């Protein structure tokens, strides 16, 4: 009858839901997931109103509606700033036990993202801050592992060094930034690296401050 | 006229059979797209529009002018092909679909499709589909120049590329940027949308190279030496890809020139300025000869109405009890008759925008200093309206839920006390029952008041948003005039709002004001209103103050959030910026008159969320962004004029004392130090708008919390009714205050009117002392000085004893 038909349609919809929930979270594409959700919306709306008035159909429709409204939650979560420390921390807060290698969208969809929006957004903001700090560390590493002295010949007797101003400004910028790292409580991650960079930058500052004086005095006395 | 003939020929080439009506239609379309395109005001636009049909009919009689010209003249190849004329609605649907696809692709911010925006999109699309189709836009900031240019470029497959300017932006950086864009365009056969604003155009050094690039099709001499050899090597590869093997350097160089001309469209976005545009013409003729002109300024009333209608879909604003007023105040001529509440409120918003145009024009006529008003201010105003409406509705709903929960708890407790009475104590129990019933009636009355506030919320929110977003630059008197005009307009439309609404009270509470007063903030009304503006903002505020109290106040307010100081003039400005934007702390900035255009991405709030990382592009360097970043721009000079581009990206907070602000301050001081009873009655009147209500709600919440601990022990002496007697006497006091508010406002007005002349004299004396500097450089006096005389007069005066 009509009840049997709507039960069969519900079983088909649930099977499709299970099928795409079997996709591991590593291999899930948020845009394709949203497109599949919209396709299910179109398929469900194609059902007759008599089948649409059933309570189970309404429950599945509102569950999918929750899924689309948390699709942007998933998109934010499907970043690279999460690392794994933030994921473990939100495991601890949510008191759920999953496997990173075996992680799929199904378990996270079972967890009420809407009920835990505040915690999820806080974790996302924490991850963004930590990723920003680590990205600045990467940037400083790449700019100091590639910086070269602008050597230039001098009277064919030696090869002096110029560009003091730009190098001093760069070092001052970096040392001010690393000094400012101590605040912004997200600094409680990656501490020894920041201290090592600060120490090496202070060494560079002292060495080159002595070096410029030595150079000017030597060139004056040479003349 | 040769471009006229070229366009007509291009339109006629795909087609083979046309009646005279089609030919005249194409002629008129090209006339519209070439002549009236560059027109500025409306009068000459209508002149050109009528003279086109005059000429067409005079030189072509015996033709049906209805089909020959239609008022919505439009041509495109998007519907079908072959540049067939299309109707407005079909192309509107097509552009809606394509803009939806764009939304899923980039620029999630919504767009509203009125007639002007669609016409501009069509014009830009026509210009792009042309060899050496360079384009120049002249229109007020925020009218949709860069946005529409980017949208049309993307829809054509034209990859956008814009240069980010900053301080010490040397000509060599611009040369490198041109080398990069030329390599991307000509060598790789990748079409480029090269979109320049006016900030980087200010320097004439780049303008000469841009002039040569526009005119010749490519600047000679941008590639020289080793980079020239790399260009030749990559051009060999490019010619290999096209199967056009060429060996000699000049031959493949001119092929590269042809590729650049075919695959490079430059779009310029200039803020309209007669002297600025004249200077631009002086330094370059290509911006008017080789560059076609498109003008579109302030949004029309239709555009503003549709933008408001689309941006006000989400909040309810359905009031079924709304009655259409007789003589509806209408600024939109296509307003539905009879209109519902939503049409009325959006029309009121459009009226607010238009009346601020009128007020700015009047103030310019008076000879004062005017800040430009742009549609970005309108969008910020609608965002403030939506945010405040959602917040206030949520607060009222939560308060109603709390009242319902309290009522249910009271019902349970009455049932429990009846059961405990079932078993001198009985007299106390009966007294408790009667007191609880009276408190229930008070609950019902408070529910009625809640319904009244729910009725008022829409108009109250509209006025609050209009004040907080639009105003702020004007003085206290002008702010009051604008607020009174808006209130009068809302009264005309029968939009429910409290007639005695106070801006300071409605948009804050007690603890925020106490915190502000803890920091170096005077109790002046202008200071309180501008602190309100400083608390809530979508665009980062610009603070102007001749006194400097603003910097100290905002330093103290954000001291716990490691806020720091930085001015534009120093060389540490860029590094302080980068620090603030990356580590997530506020950055108060001073001396804004020497504005650095590098802040444009920051003010625009245009961020890119890609690869698990939000990036804000400062100059040529991509910088990560922290959510806890608020930036404040400040200046000490109060008479400096700002470019409208900056004027349209920040909200103005004004602290300059004026003849009305100082008069109000002195009058308030007189009331405080001379008639303390009148001052405290005025303070009670001000606090009646919620503060007394909030204290009553908090006290009854405490009563509910205490009643939760019942366990039969509430009948220790069978009279816990002392707390509810305290509540009852407090409610009686506040009810008396509400009932007699009319006599209170009357007596406050009388006393203020009596004490007004002293305040006026104080203002005149202080401004004379301030103006004493023109007689002699020696005669310099400060506001604090006049305040010292004022206190020596009010207090420690032997004569008054
Ligand atoms: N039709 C529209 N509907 C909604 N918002 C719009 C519309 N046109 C423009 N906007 C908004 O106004 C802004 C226009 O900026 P734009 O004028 O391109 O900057 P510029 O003045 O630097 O060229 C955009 O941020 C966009 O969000």
């Amino acid at each position: 009858q009509d009840l049997k038909g709507v039960w069969s349609e519900l079983s088909k919809v649930w099977e499709q839901i299970d099928q795409m929930k079997e996709q591991p979270w590593v291999s899930v594409q948020p845009r394709k997931l949203r497109q599949n959700l919209d396709a299910l919306l179109n398929q469900l709306k194609s059902f007759p109103a008599r089948l649409r008035q059933y309570a189970s159909y309404e429950f599945v429709q509102r569950l999918l509606k929750g899924y689309m409204k948390i699709n942007m939650l998933v998109i934010e979560l499907k970043s690279e700033a999460l690392k794994d420390r933030h994921w473990k921390q939100l495991m601890k807060r949510l008191h759920v036990n999953w496997v990173v290698s075996e992680l799929t969208l199904g378990q996270i969809w079972d967890v009420d993202l809407q009920k835990n929006e505040a915690i999820v957004k806080d974790v996302l903001l924490v991850a963004q801050g930590e990723m920003a700090l680590e990205e600045f560390l990467k940037q400083i590493r790449e700019v100091w592992n590639t910086y070269e002295l602008d050597l230039v010949n001098y009277q064919n007797k030696c090869r002096l060094i110029r560009g003091w101003d730009d190098l001093f400004n760069k070092v001052k910028e970096h040392i001010n930034s690393v000094s400012a790292m101590k605040l912004s409580p997200y600094y409680k991650v990656f501490e020894e690296d920041a201290l090592s960079w600060e120490d090496k930058l202070n060494r560079i500052m002292a060495l080159f401050d002595v070096w410029i004086d030595v150079q000017r005095r030597w060139v004056y006395l040479e003349g | 006229m040769t471009r006229w003939v070229r366009g007509i020929f291009e339109a006629l080439r795909p087609l083979e059979t046309l009646p005279v009506e089609g030919l005249i239609r194409i002629w008129a379309h090209e006339a519209l797209r070439l002549f009236q395109d560059r027109l500025v005001e409306d009068e000459e636009r209508r002149w050109t529009d009528e003279n086109i049909d005059t000429v067409a009919l005079k030189h072509f009689p015996n033709i049906d002018r209805e089909k020959a010209m239609s008022r919505p003249i439009l041509y495109s190849n998007w519907l079908s092909k072959d540049y067939i004329p299309v109707d407005q609605e079909e192309l509107r649907d097509y552009v809606k679909a394509r803009l939806k696809v764009f939304y899923e692709e980039e620029l999630d911010v919504p767009l509203v499709l009125f007639n002007e925006v669609l016409d501009h999109v069509l014009r830009i699309d026509r210009i792009f589909r042309q060899p050496q189709g360079h384009l120049l836009l002249i229109g007020v900031s925020g009218a949709g120049k860069t946005t529409l240019s980017r949208f049309v470029a993307w829809m054509n497959g034209l990859s956008v590329y814009q240069i980010k300017v900053h301080r010490k932006y040397t000509g060599e950086d611009f040369d490198e940027d041109l080398r990069t864009v030329l390599r991307r365009s000509g060598c790789k056969n990748e079409k480029i949308a090269f979109i320049m604003d006016e900030s980087n155009v200010l320097d004439s050094g780049f303008l000469e190279r841009m002039n040569t690039l526009l005119a010749n099709g490519e600047v000679p001499g941008l590639f020289e030496g080793d980079e020239y050899a790399t260009l030749m090597t990559q051009c060999k590869e490019g010619a290999q890809k096209e199967g056009l093997m060429l060996d000699s350097h000049e031959e493949l160089y001119k092929w590269f020139t042809s590729q650049v001309i075919r695959n490079l469209h430059v779009v310029f976005t200039m803020n309209p300025s007669s002297e600025g545009l004249k200077d631009r013409a002086a330094t370059s003729p290509a911006l008017f000869n080789r560059c076609v002109l498109n003008w579109f300024g302030d949004w029309s009333t239709e555009a503003l109405y549709q933008v408001g209608k689309e941006f006000t879909s989400k909040m309810d604003l359905e009031k079924p009890n709304y009655i259409v007023p007789d003589y509806m105040p209408v600024v939109y001529d296509k307003l539905p008759q009879p209109p519902s509440h939503r049409e009325a409120i959006v029309n009121s918003c459009v009226f607010v925008h238009q009346t601020l145009h009128q007020a700015n024009a009047r103030l310019a006529k008076r000879g004062g200093r005017t800040m430009a008003i742009t549609p970005r201010h309108y969008l910020d105003f609608i965002n403030h309206y939506a945010n405040l409406f959602h917040e206030k509705r949520s607060e009222l709903e939560e308060q109603q839920m709390h009242l319902n929960v309290g009522l249910r708890k009271i019902k349970e407790t009455v049932d429990q006390v009846e059961e405990l009475r079932r078993d001198a104590k009985v007299n106390r129990s009966t007294a408790l029952l009667k007191s609880l019933s009276a408190e229930r009636e008070r609950w019902e009355k408070t529910s009625e008041t809640f319904k009244n506030q729910m009725s008022t919320i829409a108009g109250d929110c509209l006025l609050s948003a209009a004040f907080i977003a639009y105003a702020g630059y004007f003085d206290q008197q002008m702010r009051q005039n604008l607020f009174t005009t808006w209130s009068h307009h809302l009264q005309q439309a029968n939009i429910q709002f409290r007639t005695d609404i106070a801006r300071t009270e409605y948009l804050s509470n007690a603890d925020e004001r106490l915190r502000w007063q803890a920091s170096s903030l005077p109790a002046d009304d202008l200071c309180t209103e501008n602190a309100i503006m400083l608390k809530r903002f979508n665009r980062y505020p610009l603070i102007i103050d001749p006194s400097g109290q603003a910097t100290e106040f905002i330093m103290n307010e954000y001291k716990d959030r490691k806020i720091t100081r930085t001015s534009f003039l120093d060389d540490a400005f860029r590094k302080n910026l980068e620090s603030a934007l990356r580590f997530g702390n506020p950055l108060l900035v001073q001396d804004v008159e020497s504005y650095d255009p590098v802040l444009n991405p920051v003010l625009n709030r245009e961020v890119r969320r890609t690869g698990g990382r939000v990036l804000i592009t400062l100059g040529d360097q991509d910088i990560d962004l922290s959510p806890s970043f608020v930036i404040f721009l400040s200046t000490r000079d109060p008479t400096v004029e700002f470019p409208p581009d900056l004027c349209s990206r920040v909200t103005f907070v004004n602290f300059t004392v004026t003849r009305s602000s100082l008069q109000s301050q002195c009058l308030n001081e007189v009331l405080k130090a001379e008639r303390p009873d009148v001052d405290e009655k005025r303070s009670d009147l001000l606090k009646l708008q919620g503060e007394f209500q909030l204290r009553l709600r908090q006290l009854e919440k405490s009563l509910l919390q205490a009643l939760n601990e019942v366990k039969g022990r509430i009948l220790d002496d069978d009279t816990i009714i002392t707390t509810l007697e305290n509540l009852k006497r407090e409610a009686a006091e506040v009810t008396r205050k509400v009932e007699e508010t009319d006599i209170v406002m009357q007596e406050v007005e009388t006393v203020s009117q009596q004490y007004l002349p002293l305040s006026t004299a104080c203002s005149s004396i202080y401004f004379t002392m301030e103006s004493l500097k023109q007689i002699h450089f020696l005669y310099q006096y400060s506001l604090q000085f006049f305040l010292d005389i004022y206190h020596n007069v009010l207090y420690e005066n032997p004569n008054l004893k």
